[PDB]
């Protein structure tokens, strides 16, 4: 049987202006003020569409539900009998990716975790940096663990915790992973493609000071196979609808942690 | 005396309608305003004259 | 007895621009392909 | 040098998005969390809380959370998929109508 | 050394960091080393995700490196000394170097960063940044230069040095008093004690070398 | 030692005061005063310089 997964592509998009005196004093104080103005968009832009990746993410990943010490959603980690803490959810890492590769068939290729919950699981040793393997980590994981996986920080969300799931690429149009993101930039004319999305510039009519914007537009779509435990068996299936979509993949698996309070 | 239209059409949809149709969006646009126009032009003089 | 009492400085050297941004980590979380239509439809 | 978002915080360190479906203006609208105004909340409905839009997945979120620390309820309803980040894209019609609000980018 | 310890923000959690450092006893071995790697794990994630920056070294005092020493994860091998730079103690799994510090009176661990991105990207807890402009120096890496006086009585040499510095604290770091300002003073030490987003401390409490 | 926060030691219930001075600069109370000197301190025209020695 054969199914699709459809979703159209939604937009994000942001506004600055700088006046002109404003622009003036980035020059007389060293910076770039065009080029200032235009990366602070990009950047600003950038920012938010990790942030949208990493929280869907989240929200689309299964939960790591164990009778035996995780049926909370969470692993509950100490600081008593040191190694024991980390060790013990470096094993929920491995069941995770296990329970992906029994139940999607893939191989549940990077492990991202909250900072916190980065630091806990590499605390357990079995994870390293070295410098050598920096090759694989593209110069992004915290480090890696002995099961292959690379090591990721999110820092960003409000959670505290640690996920496991896929990004596979065999190739030509054999990509699968959980969220594809999948820009849209067709009929746009861009100046180095890459970048993805636009400039736009308008000037006030009023004051005429500048203004700027940015346009980006994409999927963000869900992995075949997975289809909310509403419809169960569907033939086309929105790839989108978070809220029906939420929780419910096997692409990847969350675990939260809890760990004890940061004095402030 | 005068005579005047406006388009307004939105960003997004003109990179749509690039992608999907392969029409600029922009030309079959402004194509029309100026044919809306200079065909009510020439409907108001055919008019005048069996107005008159 | 000239001193660093009746010196003035015109402007300080700046030394270091920091610039603090989030190190952005998705492109080794979500597997893409770019889409060319304002609808994508992935099929399984 | 900072790059903020439209409340002045750093980007990097409120977790919230703002160019996209939770906007700006919007969050004068979306209702923030207290300890009575989350037994309110339906299926449907969105909420903030440090200025990070949620939208409930669940009817009466909460309602089996003991937790009395009202980040910590928030935590867990993630967790247990009562609650979802609303953190997303907008529909596109968001910023045709010209009746548009654009997030802002400060520095 | 003595900047960056009054800098660093104190590390400080209600399971075992509380009162701003952690007590390791002899007892179960390897866990008096394993307990503080992970301080050090945690602080430099902690350090990432408040300044976004790496907390690209360590540094203890001689004990506490021999305490962190002891949970293993931390090798010298001299064949990978090419990464410490010839100081460090050794390296850890985590990436960093470590590094002693063997003089201050305090017995801890700080975690913090030091980067170089290109030309005025330079960034890390505390610059030093010497002034040397100005003076001709014999040897330009040397920084600071000397001066040979003689006394007017006796006939004796007299020779001293001078040397001066910046020592600015970084970038968003602010005292808790303006907590918000355009001008912010970079030194003044006494303000800025306690406060750095680019460096963690957190003391360790051991038992005493008997004398 | 220089004094960040009157009555250092008003919280430490340390009896050797050496531990209880470690405490103070932990718990940013007094702060370590290892410090440059004010550019002036050596163009006074009466000033002490530190002696080498060996």
């Amino acid at each position: 049987q054969i199914n699709k997964w459809q979703t159209a592509v939604k937009s994000r998009k942001l506004k600055t202006g700088i006046t002109v005196e404003l622009a003036q004093d980035l020059e007389a104080n060293g910076f770039d003020a065009p080029n200032f103005l235009e990366d602070l968009l990009a950047t600003e832009m950038a920012d938010e569409i990790n942030k949208d990746i990493l929280q869907s993410l989240i929200t689309v990943s299964k939960r790591y539900k164990v009778t035996g010490i995780t049926d909370s959603g969470f692993i509950d980690l100490s600081y008593a009998s040191a190694p024991e803490a980390g060790r013990s959810l470096y094993r929920m890492v491995c069941e995770m990716v296990s329970h992906i590769q029994k139940e999607s068939t893939y191989t549940a290729t990077f492990c991202v975790a909250s900072a916190r919950a980065a630091a806990i699981l590499a605390a357990s040793g079995w994870l390293k940096h070295k410098p050598e393997d920096d090759k694989y980590l593209s110069q992004n994981a915290y480090g890696f663990l002995a099961n292959g996986l690379p090591l990721y920080c999110d820092t960003n969300s409000p959670l505290d915790y640690v996920i496991v799931g896929v990004v596979e690429n065999i190739g030509e149009k054999e990509i699968v992973g959980s969220i594809f993101y999948a820009p849209y930039t067709e009929g746009l004319d861009l100046d180095d493609p890459e970048h993805v999305g636009a400039f736009k510039v308008v000037v006030d009519p009023e004051s005429l000071q500048p203004s700027i914007g940015l346009l980006v537009r994409y999927a963000l779509s869900a992995n075949p196979y997975t289809v909310a435990k509403d419809e169960k068996e569907a033939r086309i299936i929105d790839g989108g609808d978070m809220d029906k979509m939420a929780g419910r993949s096997d692409l990847s698996v969350l675990l939260g942690v809890k760990l004890p309070k940061i004095i402030i | 005396k005068s005579r005047q239209l406006k388009a307004a059409y939105s960003i997004e949809l003109a990179q749509d309608l690039r992608a999907v149709h392969g029409m600029d969006a922009d030309a079959e646009l402004s194509g029309i305003l100026a044919t809306e126009i200079m065909l009510e032009i020439n409907r108001e003089v055919v008019d005048w004259i069996n107005y008159s | 007895s000239t001193t660093t009492n009746s010196n003035s400085i015109g402007r300080p050297n700046l030394v270091a621009l920091t610039r603090a941004t989030t190190k952005l980590i998705y492109s080794d979380i979500v597997a893409t392909q770019r889409t060319n239509q304002p609808v994508a439809a992935f099929y399984g | 040098i900072k790059y903020l978002n439209p409340d002045n915080e750093f980007t990097f360190k409120t977790g919230a998005t703002y160019a996209g479906e939770a906007g700006y203006v919007d969050r004068e609208q979306i209702t923030e969390l207290t300890e009575e105004s989350k037994l309110t909340l339906n299926k449907g409905d969105l909420f903030k809380y440090n200025n990070i839009v949620y939208k409930v997945l669940e009817d009466t979120p909460f309602a089996t959370i003991e937790e009395s620390d009202l980040e910590l309820a928030l935590q867990i309803a993630i967790v247990l998929l009562k609650v979802r980040l609303f953190s997303d894209a907008a529909s596109t019609s968001k910023f045709e109508s010209s009746d548009s609000e654009i997030a802002d980018a400060r520095f």
